[PDB]
């Protein structure tokens, strides 16, 4: 099959939006796309930009030995149009079917005998996997979610609530209770640069403009790190967590499509 | 798979001439989406017009997430299995002449080695080792036994799926002490029952999120028919009921086949002369939607 | 070598014809080929479609302790004419000589003193292998085989009478005696999608047309699980099979090629 | 092998013309059948006509099943060595001047380990292998040697069959209590003999079921001759006897090269000038056939 | 990262002219050199000006040998972290609208193994093992937390950092007796802290000796604009102070951080309408030069 | 991005200078880009040619058992301009961030029980490194330096005093003090074939030409072997090194390029 | 290596025209043979002529026989060294400009591994492992001293030689109680000394068969400098003797360096107008011939 766009010619404009209070950049890229094969008007949005972690450590209230980091979950993307006269015909990423190499062996040693099993699966990891949370014909939101991070003594789970906890359980520092940034991944200690694509179609000579809402933004966890002591003395860090402790801390721009010119307006953000 | 078109071909000019559209279909409230691309092709070598339909979009799992309140016995609903079909009518001149994917006759790569030994200054050893590399998916996508001359379906059911190192686990996986272990948290936990499944973001996306479908049906329209004529497409989920149950010992886990279904049917309309399809009928359901 | 067919015009006719009764459909391409350089006309046929496995389960009569599963063994694809004029010139797949990587060692360590030998060999198999059971100028006949699956502890031929017995001794039902569905191949779950290609010459301006009879089908196995029981108590599944219980299913399609007007009438089928 | 065409040729227009054809050939009794593809040259560059031949088809390989009710003694027949060449005649101005696939100078990849080692707090040791790696193919193609500036012939011989883990064994393997073991299936059956093989299945396909034969020849000739000419293709097949008996200690196995042979020789006319091949003359025989 | 680009895009003619320049800022006191290139487009499809930017040329680390004869205590600095950034000025009309590198969402193999194992004739084991395998950079690049839709920033940071085969140490490594190791030669050493740090040529390039930058941003410029406007370019490092301290059992480190920084940011006017760029303004700073 | 002299006509002009009392041929291509797209004028300067090592083997002054082997510890490679109006554009190569191959497994194996951990660093590695010694916008200099060479129980760094140091305690031949020629690296007993390139630009119709100063040139260490004798009567050889003893050792050749009639005048060399 | 060509460079029309020409030059005497090809390029984009040459043919190791009477002490020369050079006169305007092969600054792969233990119910362990891998070359090719502007010379020499097993070894190997042990067939044979050399076919083909150079040196000449000018091909062998020696308790081997050398230098007249090169002068020496 050959998609809508391929063999045709492009205009191209682009708008640049920031925003100080969430630490958001919205970079999008629109390429109205002149298809003579296809009978509709088709647009294709390339969403990158930059969205900081905006992760941050700060001390319990009212306690020496309990300190917190905050730092992004989850980072969100998301478009919509409430435009009846436009679809989503495309999208990328798509969530895969998720797939592993295994190998299996069994074998014996006949000398004093034995029987032997074996079996190894394979696969690929990211620190944050990106998934579609929702997706129907205006609209497609994805969820960039922590996910697997390499640690000392192997990998550590998204999920895990030791995760990030450090080292040094009487610093004043609530810095010192986590792990330095060269042991944090970029998507934690920086932040995010997405890059998504999604196509829309409008329908022909209807209208003057559409309006799509371009949502970014990301979920905070807090992990607390706790100082514990042996009974013996020995004093350390243990994590625990607020799950979705600050949700939806989102920038959302409006853009205002004009189909016959090319143009873009960039109306409202929040 | 074998090819028919031979080596350098010559084409006439303007062979190909291709038109496209697309067409949508949503039911907001079983979460599924119809996403469907067109090319209909005149090919002035074939006396028939051809349509090449991808079918995407998303169907959702159906899964719930389980009380976690349930203290002796708790279940949830995940979705263990998908439907996607595409077909035309009896009476029009419109048959299914392709599809991707196929079912696979499955590759493995084997390796066998035999060793033997002997050592004094004694004594001897023999070996023998056996070992077969495969790829694993945790869902399988198969033909539906409807497909004919005029329907094309497929069926996307969940195949080995693994839970904290243990299994692969499938739907009908049976231990005779602890059932099916599938999505069991552990055998001896002392959470309630509501929060001894396996973590959510453990289980695969197919069976606790979205299914971003992507199928092609190639369909041919003798020129002599009518211009107008329907096509039907459906996508499904089949929803399994898992649940755990403490019998005092330790825990067990059953899982149930098909306790659920949720459909979303769309016509659509396909004007092979001017080339457009435009949806004209829906219809969504659910076998025992919850209440 | 250029083949016939290489650097030609092609025009191309396609039939679709699906039978009830045998679960059978034959998705067939025919590209008449006008190759300037050959002196005959030329066809090529490419025979795909769809075998249902029609794999079924059911209780042995007057007991409640040997069930059945009936399954596909081979699939059938076949091709003939009996024209005298025409000539099955090509064909794919064809059978090749079996090859496998070898590798030897030999070796000593000297400290007690000691000598190892080792041989690997490695190969890829497949669930179902295809062979040319016939072929000749007029026709081409293939049998699709059960060959090897991958189980639990290894893999299975499929000549091995416990291959498909399940876990359930007691059940009622007789789905119950033999594996789930996802430990079975999509070959016996589901069903087969050949894809098999022939070319085929014709004397020049001889004749209207020629007839072909193309035929896919299967043979079905039956395998019986029967409950066994340990002297100590323990019961558990034992396999025997019924080879080529039902043989050849087929559904056999007969085609009428003009080879002037480059078209095609589908006539009788079984 | 060198090729001798030089890195970015100079080439007239219409250096070549090609012309195809094709002929073929059946024997039905001894399942063996010719498909010959043809492609003429003529080519400004060089001043004689060029002929490719590709010879394809079946050729079965005689294989019989064993009979199972045999009880101390049983045999069968199987395809041990095939054999096809393409040649021209003395007194026509036809030569072969070139053909694949050719006589293999074999490769193969050798490693050679040495390890020492010292521990106390004592003690050493050496090591050494060797291991090597190559490719084993059931059966070898190599040219026959019949083979001249008119004929090419090629043999293609059973070479290494494994035997349910065993072997490889060939047509003369040797074991000084079991005899030729190759297609035994144990030694100590309590089966009748003629069920004590190795099963039809695991045989390899070329022993028990259809070669498909493809070899290419190549044929000059010169402008100056006549213009129709005679070529003969045999496609021939050769079997060996592969026997069990009960000894009353145990099995034995035994291989009797060449007990029979099926072949099939056909002569074709090919006009240089119309570019035509006719089959004239066709032959088929069977040294010891059943009855 | 996805890409916009339709498959075989129909072109215009001359779609893309391309205007080429450089320009050039050096701190010869600071050792940093910025080396700029340059591309205008002018692009028919497009109703901006594109300006594209690779910024490269040097940036010493700022290392300073320790001095020999220091005795129970000594100090160095190093490279730890750099810092270059692209901007425009906010009353005018160019916005950052691309760049590379951008932030990396790390990926890694896992291989996962399970063994069992059952021996008499007795005694059985179970085995676990997991291997991850990844690549290591010994500094990482990220993207700086200024960067907004009018400029573009990168932190390049001291990452993994090995010493004679132990760490990776980073600049917050910790032991609880030996302190920060990153750059410890020995424990128990009997030379000068001067002398007891890790051979120069061990330590990493860009900890001992120059970064050279290459980074690209992408600017666009609004065609109805001023025709000129400036970009302001900073290219910067920083430093800690690595230290030893001979304790009278053993050595310890320490490693202090952001103990200086030296920065070099220049001013270009851009000429978007004759496409030439020219330095009018530099500045370079050092908060705690040696004196 | 496109660099200067993508799409451009190029005029070529070439200069080979030797010296002997150096031992350096110098064998540069000079390449004017005549690039319409860019504003300046643009040069490519390919610096080629051959630094002989110079490695040499004497006895110590006034002892017959220490002998020395004076030999090239780095190679020295440098471009300069004093024309205001020129600016380095481009340079190969520059140096890189430092990347190793990680493989990190833990395990544990349970019968006696057992936990084992096992970390691997992979990389590449060669005889001599090269580095950007100093760059700014009108000169860059390399030092090719000596890093590691496989010896026959390892590798040994370019700093390691017995690097070289050879076998034959007795001899009264220096050379027999080192180890022999095929153990040595073809950069210690041959010499170096530098391949670098620049590119240049200069300000259009300023000036008739710019000299530049290209100098290739050695550093040399000397090591001294000394016998050294064990208690009981054994001798070996014991290196020691006089880094850096003579540096510098480096030959200057002074160009002349005139940009408008793309000729180069070879003017002074040292 | 770096490359000055820019990308996709605008190139005039015809703007390389290339002529072609070969000479040989043979000393039948000392097996040693000069073919040589040119390609005198005319390019429009630069001021001097170019001339590529190829130097290839053959050069014989110089190796003799031992002969196998020789009971005590025996001995034979093989091919331990081989130089080739061109080059052209001071007083003309040709220069060498480029040429191939170059030094190698080697490359090789590290692997280093650490690995701990512990094990109760106990104990430790570490491990530490490096390992390097890398080609070895039978003989290496280097740069002469003598190269300069007007002349290039490679120098091929024994580099790295097994000994059934045992080595490698090169023409300095040293044991202290068996000498230099590179072609000794063993320590304590009964042979006579004639007969305990490494086997012929065991040796490298340099050291004992035919070496065939191939090497190319780039020439420039100026424009308007006389159109003939002289080039001196020199194409060398040098011949270490290894011997052996019974000295009661066993054999000792040694290697005695530049033993003897034979010879063979060429001078080609070349007419850059022409395009043309004739031998002109040869001449052939040998150290120490045999008699």
């Amino acid at each position: 099959i050959e998609n809508i766009g391929d063999g045709a010619e492009v205009v191209k404009r682009t708008e640049d939006t920031s925003s100080d209070k969430w630490g958001v950049t919205q970079n999008i890229q629109f390429d109205f796309v002149k298809d003579k094969k296809y009978n509709k008007d088709a647009l294709i949005l390339k969403m990158q930009g930059f969205i900081n972690s905006k992760t941050t450590y700060y001390n319990y209230k009212n306690t020496d030995h309990i300190k917190a980091m905050r730092w992004p979950f989850q980072y969100n993307i998301g478009l919509k149009t409430n435009d009846p006269n436009v679809d989503l015909i495309n999208y990328l990423p798509k969530n895969k079917i998720d797939s592993v190499n295994v190998s299996q062996t069994l074998g014996y040693n006949i000398g004093n005998g034995s029987f032997n099993y074996s079996k190894t699966i394979s696969y690929n990891q990211q620190n944050y996997i990106s998934e579609v949370e929702r997706q129907n014909s205006k609209s497609v939101q994805w969820g960039i979610k922590a996910n697997s991070f390499i640690t000392s003594l192997g990998k550590m789970s998204g999920h895990d609530p030791n995760l990030f906890v450090g080292y040094k359980p009487y610093s004043q520092n609530p810095r010192d209770y986590f792990v330095p940034d060269n042991e944090l991944p970029p998507l934690v200690h920086s932040g995010f640069n997405p890059s998504f694509i999604a196509t829309v179609s409008h329908e022909k000579g209807s209208g003057d403009t559409s309006e799509f809402e371009i949502t970014y933004g990301r979920n905070m966890d807090v992990t607390h790190a706790t100082r514990r002591t042996t009974h013996y003395g020995n004093s350390y860090l243990e994590g625990s967590r607020i799950h979705n402790a600050f949700v939806n801390r989102n920038y959302t721009v409006k853009y205002e499509v004009n189909w016959k010119t090319h143009e873009i307006k960039v109306k409202g953000h929040n | 798979a074998q090819h028919i078109t031979p080596v350098s071909e010559k084409k006439v000019d303007d062979k190909i001439t291709l038109y496209k559209t697309t067409a949508t279909s949503d039911s907001d409230k079983l979460k599924i989406s119809q996403i469907l691309t067109f090319n209909f092709i005149k090919d002035k070598s074939y006396d028939k017009d051809t349509l090449i339909l991808k079918a995407a979009g998303n169907i959702y799992s159906g899964y719930t997430k389980p009380n976690p309140k349930d203290t002796i016995s708790s279940q949830f609903y995940w979705g263990s299995k998908y439907n996607i079909s595409i077909n035309s009518d009896s009476n029009d001149s419109v048959n299914v002449v392709d599809y991707a994917p196929k079912n696979q006759n499955e590759e493995f790569q084997v390796q066998q080695t035999v060793g033997y030994s002997y050592g004094g200054d004694g004594n001897g050893s023999k070996s023998f080792s056996e070992t077969i590399n495969y790829k694993q998916e945790s869902y399988r996508t198969s033909l539906d036994k409807r497909t004919n001359f005029k329907k094309i379906g497929w069926d996307v059911e969940a195949h080995k799926i693994m839970n904290n190192g243990w299994g692969p686990y499938g739907r009908d996986s049976y231990h005779s002490t602890y059932g099916n272990e599938m999505f069991l948290g552990s055998r001896q936990s002392n959470l309630n029952a509501g929060q001894n499944f396996l973590e959510y973001h453990k289980m695969p996306v197919l069976s606790r999120g979205n299914f971003n479908p992507e199928f092609i049906g190639v369909l041919s329209r003798k020129q002599n028919a009518a211009k107008k004529s329907k096509i039907t497409v459906t996508y499904q989920r089949e929803m399994d009921r898992y649940t755990n149950f403490w019998n005092q010992l330790h825990w067990i886990g059953n899982n149930y086949k098909d306790e659920n279904r949720a459909t979303h049917t769309s016509i659509y309309e396909v004007d092979w002369e001017n080339h457009t399809v435009k949806l004209i009928d829906t219809q969504s359901k659910e076998k025992n939607p919850m209440s």
